[PDB]
RNA sequence: AAAUAUGUAAGAAGUCCUUGUUACUUAAUUGAACGUGGACAUUUGAAUGAAGAGCUUUUAGUGGGCCAUUUUUGGUAAGC
RNA sequence: GGAAUACUGCCAGCUGGGACUGAGGACUGCGACGUAAGUCAAGGAUGCUGGCAUAAUGGUUAUAUGCCGCCCGUCUUGAAACACGGACCAAGGAGUCUAACGUCUAUGCGAGUGUUUGGGUGUAAAACCCAUACGCGUAAUGAAAGUGAACGUAGGUUGGGGCCUCGCAAGAGGUGCACAAUCGACCGAUCCUGAUGUCUUCGGAUGGAUUUGAGUAAGAGCAUAGCUGUUGGGACCCGAAAG
RNA sequence: GAAAUUGUUGAAAGGGAAGGGCAUUUGAUCAGA
């Protein structure tokens, strides 16, 4: 009789999408990225700063 | 026959309501309403009176006292949406407000209410008297002056 | 019944369903069959080809009774026999005692041969007969007797 | 505003009830409405639709047509269903024994069927005998055989029976109907 | 295409299970890595106006 | 001799099995999305480190919103809009990008704003304004049972299965996208960001390809 | 020699294999047309859409038009 | 060299204030929490409290204020028009009936149908009953003389609802009315061919054809009634100058 | 014993028309529980 919006009404958000509980518990919307340290090539930097 | 009565008549049976999913969960009153806080009454016969906040009641009303001896406002219920909670606090450790509940205020002046007024006021005035001109503050009525801007004012 | 007509429904509408631009005038295209060759030529030629002109030869003082000749096809040939007797005539398909059918007395002038008849002899008295009608009547073991 | 891709509020264009006020026909329609809703029987649905049809959409079905349908291979024992009138035909001389369910029977048609040794039942008797239309054979008369039909689509080179009151020589046969008078059609 | 489709269907039902017999519109390009070895990007600029008449 | 408990318990158990299947499928989808996004990021970084340029794949999915009213539309753009189911202002649909659909977007450019929808945008669109076509009956996607009943023959068991089939343009994208009723969006809540909508986005207007800013526009319209 | 516009096709009424009819056709069972029998349904052979598709009857009003962008003719031009 | 921050984007992160709405009316569903019982924000508002108990709310009406609002009808591409009719009011005032019809629909009967010209009868213009005819239909075609509708399971092919068999089903097969397309067959007309025979000029078998018919190919019509449309009628109403 | 039109009484409004729509004030009036 009445459309209840998920993205609010956590109850409906959980009726659909049982994975929302896991998402919220593990904080997958704030996932930390593994650190890497690849550096752009000198040719990339020189082209980028080329006038 | 003046109207030729209808072929079908509606049922004169009131239907039961379907089950309501609305539980009565406790009110969350704003963090500024801590017992002992000096409130300013915004409406009622004691509008503008500064009173002392006390136990939060079950009908969601705030139990307040003047103290009656200080400004003539007795122990009474008040609506939280009709008070401004100032940032002025007295200590209500020592006042016994467990007695006052919704049934206490159900509808000349009762001697029981006079004696509860005396006991609560005697517990409150002693705490008030160690803050200079707090008794005078509570005796004075609040009013907005020319240029007072309640969206900018702090209380 | 006037209460069911659309003129009751046009009450209050000025043009009575006849339009504001082209009104209901008296005789905008002529009366009756006017202009069938000039301004109704399309409607004459479509839906009435052959309307204008002469197509054959005349016949002064034609009497239709001279040409009265109702046709009965062979496919009936038995509704002229009474219903009760028809069953016992269909049974016992004998060359003797074959039922006699007066088609003229039944009101027909020519017997045609459209349908097919059961293989039972029948004596058919007619004024005229189709060739195939007589052939089928004879193949059923019957005969055609000409009368007038 | 909506850019409508089709006519709004368009009626389906099909009858949902008979135009007839025959109370017995309405009772038959009620019975077959129940059946079509609660049997999942294509037969019941098509019979319910046929019960709505106007007279020219229910052309009579003759006992000759029934006999030919029964001469169909394997149909000899099927119950013939005609949603309409069953008429008599003297052009046949050997009618088979069969069960025919029809809205109406001509006196002669009923007589021929019963004399051949069958039964003429109504559509509610048919519904009781075969609620799912078991072993039925729905026959329909020759719709495009009406006299009115031969005038439909009249025009040049159509060959479609001009609308005329008197027939014969001198009646719409000269100019536009032969090459000797102007042209032919 | 009919003949190639018959041949592909036959070879498919002989070799395994895959058909893919419907043509497809030109698809969006896939990712690619573009090298600069011998292809260092040249920088262009808009040219000033002149008449050359 | 009860035929009530031995049905309700079995139906609850079947519902639990279906929910566990949906849970594991959604977890797999989340892993897929995160891995693809981090692989794109890493490919770009690796190409830069190797002195190359990672040319990301062309976008396979667009979201198109009709921003023009229904009056005074030339017939060919009007027909293309009707074939993209954009028969009303602020109606939106997903279009799988091919040559055949790019040449439709080209025709209807002055009447639509379109671009490349993000997973967040698609998810919010389907969650809030998702409706399915069932006897066409514009049924809200309030439960996964409806999605299973109408798209389960394509392996789509939930609203997240549907979102997945949309974002990754799957083998049954046509059926899932057509099952999705055209999204009826509101006007943007902070405005269009431009004084006049009916010049191209490049020229300071609203229509045409706004490739990644379609997410902000649609989020403000949703 | 464009752009725009425009014809056709994108399959089961299809494709392949064998062989029956003929007074047509061939030097000729040569071919033509129509068939019999046999094989091939996940994508039955691009995309998108499809308040469905097809069909019929019968009748109303209308048959003064005008305007805007663009193409364009006469005219100096015109709210021509 | 190590950070920060901006910008952009994501979160099924948390949370405050404001507005509109409360449709539905036993249960049924999907969920959530809970160990389970049960509980819940989960297929649409309930709980607590106050005043009033009547002109207080509300309705009506006049007026005031804010904003808006040209005179209707008509012809017209275009009317508020410096286009026409209208000073006002009452009453009257314009698509009717009929003969014959088209389509559609309802009804009765159905290869038939129509009792009502007339007769019988009557409680007397009613109702009831009826013979022979006649009309239309059941045969067409040709100018006419005239001739006149089954090779066949009243045909073949394709599609075809429904039904039948098999199958859990999907589907496959059989039968396929209506209807559609097409190729045939039959009847009449036209053009040819011209057998037995013979009043030797009649007869016209048999076989044909880029020809033709408003035809046949297991009949649908007849009657009554209704809307709409048609024609003649004063003919929707009023109107000439004339004869 | 209608209306047009008119007298009297009562009420109300009125700076170059009047009439009308939405909303509310004010006055008058009134049904419903
Ligand atoms: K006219
Ligand atoms: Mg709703
Ligand atoms: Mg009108
Ligand atoms: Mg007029
Ligand atoms: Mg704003
Ligand atoms: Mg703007
Ligand atoms: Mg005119
Ligand atoms: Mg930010
Ligand atoms: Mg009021
Ligand atoms: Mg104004
Ligand atoms: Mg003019
Ligand atoms: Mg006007
Ligand atoms: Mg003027
Ligand atoms: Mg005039
Ligand atoms: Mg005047
Ligand atoms: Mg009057
Ligand atoms: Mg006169
Ligand atoms: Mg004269
Ligand atoms: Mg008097
Ligand atoms: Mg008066």
């Amino acid at each position: 009789v009445l459309k209840k919006n998920p993205l609010k009404n956590k109850q409906v958000l959980l009726r659909l999408n049982p994975y929302a509980k896991v998402f919220a518990a593990e904080k997958l919307g704030s996932k930390k990225a593994e650190k890497t340290g690849t550096k752009p090539a000198a040719v990339f930097t020189e082209t980028l700063k080329h006038d | 026959s003046a109207q030729k009565a209808p072929k079908w008549y509606p049922s004169e049976d009131v239907a039961a309501l379907k089950k309501t999913r609305k539980a009565a969960r406790p009110q969350k009153l704003r963090a500024s309403l801590v017992p002992g806080t000096v409130l300013i009454l915004l409406a009622g016969r004691f509008r503008g009176k500064r009173v002392v906040y006390l136990k939060h009641l079950e009908d969601n009303t705030l139990l307040i006292s003047g103290p009656f001896k200080v400004n003539g406002v007795p122990l009474r219920r008040v609506n939280a949406r009709y008070v401004i909670a100032t940032s002025t606090k007295v200590s209500v450790e020592g006042v016994n407000v467990e007695k006052f509940n919704v049934e206490y205020f159900a509808k000349e002046i009762k001697a029981e209410r006079v004696e509860d007024q005396k006991v609560v006021d005697k517990a409150l005035i002693a705490e008030i008297k160690k803050t200079p001109l707090l008794k005078q503050y509570l005796s004075a009525s609040f009013s907005l002056k020319n240029g007072d801007k309640p969206h900018m004012l702090k209380f | 019944p006037s209460r069911f007509t659309k003129t009751r429904k046009h009450r209050g509408h000025v043009s009575a369903g006849k339009g504001r631009i082209g009104k209901h005038r008296k005789h905008p295209g002529g009366r009756g069959m006017a202009g069938g060759q000039h301004h109704h030529r399309i409607n004459m030629d479509k839906y009435h080809p052959g309307y204008f002109g002469k197509v054959g030869m005349r016949y002064f003082h034609k009497q239709q009774a001279h040409f009265w000749k109702p046709v009965l096809n062979l496919d009936k040939l038995w509704t002229l026999i009474p219903e009760d007797k028809r069953d016992q005539y269909l049974k016992s398909a004998s060359k003797e005692t074959a039922p006699v059918i007066d088609t003229l007395a039944a009101g027909y002038g020519k017997i045609l041969g459209k349908g097919r008849i059961p293989n039972v002899p029948v004596i058919v008295k007619a004024r005229f007969v189709s060739k195939l009608a007589e052939e089928k009547i004879r193949a059923a073991g019957g005969v055609v007797e000409l009368i007038a | 505003g909506i850019d409508h891709t089709s006519k709004q509020h368009k009626r389906s264009g099909h009858r949902t009830a008979p135009k007839s006020d025959n109370v017995y026909l309405k009772l038959l329609v009620k019975l077959y409405t129940f059946l079509a809703r609660r049997t999942d029987a294509p037969f019941n649905k098509v019979v319910l639709k046929a019960l709505f049809l106007s007279k020219i959409n229910r052309p009579p079905v003759s006992v000759s047509r029934i006999a030919r349908a029964l001469k169909q291979e394997g149909a000899a024992n099927k119950t013939v269903v005609v949603v309409g009138t069953v008429t008599d035909d003297a052009r046949i001389f050997e009618f088979p024994k069969t069960t025919v369910a029809a809205l109406r029977f001509t006196a002669g048609a009923r007589a021929k069927i019963v004399k051949a040794g069958g039964e003429c039942i109504t559509l509610d008797q048919l519904a009781v005998r075969a609620p799912k239309g078991q072993n039925t054979l729905i026959l329909r008369g020759p719709r495009n055989s009406r006299e009115a039909v031969r005038h439909f689509g009249m025009g040049p080179h159509k060959g479609k029976a001009p609308r005329i009151l008197s027939t014969g020589r001198k009646f719409e046969r000269a100019r536009g109907r032969r090459r000797s008078k102007g042209f032919k059609v | 295409r009919v003949k190639a489709n018959a041949a592909k269907r036959a070879e498919a039902k002989a070799q395994g299970v895959a058909v893919q017999l419907k043509r497809q519109p030109a698809q969006p390009r896939e990712s690619r890595i573009v090298s600069t070895e011998g292809n260092v990007p040249q920088t262009l600029a808009p040219v000033p106006y002149e008449t050359f008449i | 001799a009860e035929q009530v408990a031995a049905e309700r318990a079995a139906r609850k158990a079947a519902n639990k099995e279906k929910r566990a299947i949906i849970l594991e499928r959604n977890a797999a989808y989340q892993k897929e999305y995160e891995t693809a996004e981090r692989n794109i990021i890493q490919a770009k970084r690796d190409a830069k480190a190797a002195g190359s340029y990672y040319v990301e794949a062309q976008h396979k999915l667009v979201f198109v919103v009709r921003i023009k009213g229904i009056n005074k539309i030339p017939p060919k753009p009007r027909k293309v809009l009707q074939l993209l189911r954009l028969t009303r202002i602020n109606s939106g649909t997903f279009v799988k990008v091919t040559k055949a659909t790019l040449e439709l977007l080209k025709l209807i450019e002055p009447y639509v704003a379109y671009g490349y929808p993000s997973y967040s945008t698609i998810r919010q669109l389907v969650y809030k304004r998702g409706f399915g076509k069932i006897n066409k009956q514009r049924v809200p996607l309030s439960d996964n049972a409806i999605i299973e009943a109408n798209l389960g023959k394509y392996g789509i068991l939930s609203i997240d299965d549907l979102i997945h089939e949309i974002i990754t343009v799957g083998p049954h994208f046509k059926q899932a996208n057509n099952f999705l009723w055209p999204f009826k969006l509101s006007n943007p809540s902070g405005g269009w960001g431009v004084p006049r909508k009916f010049k191209h986005f490049i020229q300071g207007g609203s229509f045409g390809n706004r490739e990644e800013f379609i997410n902000k526009l649609v989020k403000s319209m949703n």
